[PDB]
């Protein structure tokens, strides 16, 4: 099937009509996207099929083909983009600063932008489009805003 | 059965709508992969 680079929306043709379930990243033949989008399940892109290769729900993270190939991190400094890829709407890039996520094993940047559930797995640039994380898990604050993590995984 | 699009580029704006604020949380990571707010 399909393995050019970009961004892609993860289907489903199990509930009503097509329903868009998430969005992934394919780099180096390698799709990328959120555990909780695919529960690990395979993949179809059009005659081709897609199997699992990597993945771990405490990350919430699985690659697809090979392993995981994103290794940008943000800079803790500088405006960063979301490539949000909505439900049955065009992909749109959103620059924004992002905040911090403090926890017991270090800090992580976050992405204070709320966008439909469908939206987990759309990656977040730095100004070289270099895709330095996924947005799509995260929290709400006291005044029921989302606040997504930068979730980044690991290049063997 | 799941499947995928093509969405389009990964590739930076220049002149793109800029929003969002950048707050700083304390927050915990459990086993399950859900964040919580730490208070
Ligand atoms: C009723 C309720 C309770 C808690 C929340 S939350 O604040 O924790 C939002 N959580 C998410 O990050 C979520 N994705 C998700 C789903 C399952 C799991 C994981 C992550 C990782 N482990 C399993 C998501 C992402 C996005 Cl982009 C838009 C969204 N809207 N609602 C959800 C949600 C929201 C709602």
């Amino acid at each position: 099937g399909e393995t050019t680079d970009g961004v892609y929306r993860v289907m489903t043709r199990r509930l009503l009509g097509s329903t868009q379930v998430g969005v992934g990243v394919m780099q180096e033949g390698v799709f990328h996207t959120m555990w909780h989008v695919t529960k690990g399940a395979a993949l179809r892109s059009g005659e081709g099929r897609l199997d699992p290769y990597w993945g771990d729900v405490k990350q919430d993270l699985v690659s697809y083909c090979g392993p995981w190939k994103l290794d940008a991190a943000w800079d803790g400094l500088s405006e960063v983009q979301l490539l949000a890829v909505p439900p049955g709407e065009r992909a749109k890039n959103i620059q924004t600063l992002p905040g911090i996520f403090k926890t017991k094993d270090g800090d992580i940047g976050a992405v204070a932008l709320d966008y439909p559930a469908g939206t987990s797995g759309s990656p977040i640039l730095d100004k070289c489009g270099r895709v330095i994380g996924l947005y799509g898990n995260g929290v709400v604050i006291k005044n029921g805003s989302y606040v997504s993590a930068i979730t980044q995984g690991k290049r063997e | 059965d799941m499947y995928i699009e093509r969405a389009g580029d990964i590739t930076w704006e220049k002149d793109a709508e800029v929003t969002g604020n950048s707050p700083r949380l304390d927050v915990a990571l459990d086993e399950s992969g859900d964040f919580s707010l730490v208070e």
